[PDB]
């Protein structure tokens, strides 16, 4: 449809976003496990990954419908601790931060652009 | 062989007079995977060995 090549853009930074908050803050969880490694995606090469499928055939009715089913790099350590952990706290609550700020400006763009799309039709 | 008049027979013959009317529906089995015709077939596989 050419309605989702419009929005599709948006809605995978949107996703993306969320799932490297959730990585973060995993990582925020999980900073006093002895022998965490800190871990994050990288979100400009995962989003041209995810922006750049063949659903099985139905002869009839009882036939069933195709059934629908990132990668993660380490985090360069700045202070060594004596545990493993690797997790910093500074830079990972700037991270968060950010993303939770790019999350809300990602949404206020897609809303923007509904909306849009919206007053083209009421009449 | 027995010869004219040295032999006398009668039949009596149970008929049928009832219409039927039947319509047979045959599926051949598919359970064997080398007789087993396919259209569509998804297998996803994950192994996550730790």
């Amino acid at each position: 449809d050419r309605l989702d090549a419009a929005l599709r853009f948006q809605q995978e930074a949107l996703n993306l976003r969320a799932q490297r908050q959730e990585i973060l803050a995993a990582n925020i969880a999980n900073a006093d496990t002895p022998g965490y490694q800190a871990r994050d995606i990288d979100f400009a090469s995962e989003l041209k990954k995810v922006m750049v499928g063949v659903a099985l055939t139905l002869t009839s009715s009882h036939h069933i419908p195709a059934q629908a089913v990132v990668d993660l790099l380490y985090r360069v350590p700045d202070q060594p601790s004596l545990d493993g952990n690797t997790v910093d706290m500074d830079r990972e609550r700037t991270q968060f931060a950010d993303n939770s700020l790019k999350y809300q400006m990602g949404l206020t763009v897609l809303g923007s652009q509904l909306k849009g799309m919206m007053n083209v039709l009421q009449g | 062989i027995v010869g004219n008049g040295n032999v006398h027979a009668q039949v009596t013959a149970q008929l049928d007079f009832a219409n039927k009317e039947q319509t047979e529906e045959h599926y051949s089995p598919n359970g064997d995977a080398s007789k087993a015709t396919l259209r569509s077939r998804q297998l996803n596989i994950s192994e996550q060995v730790g």
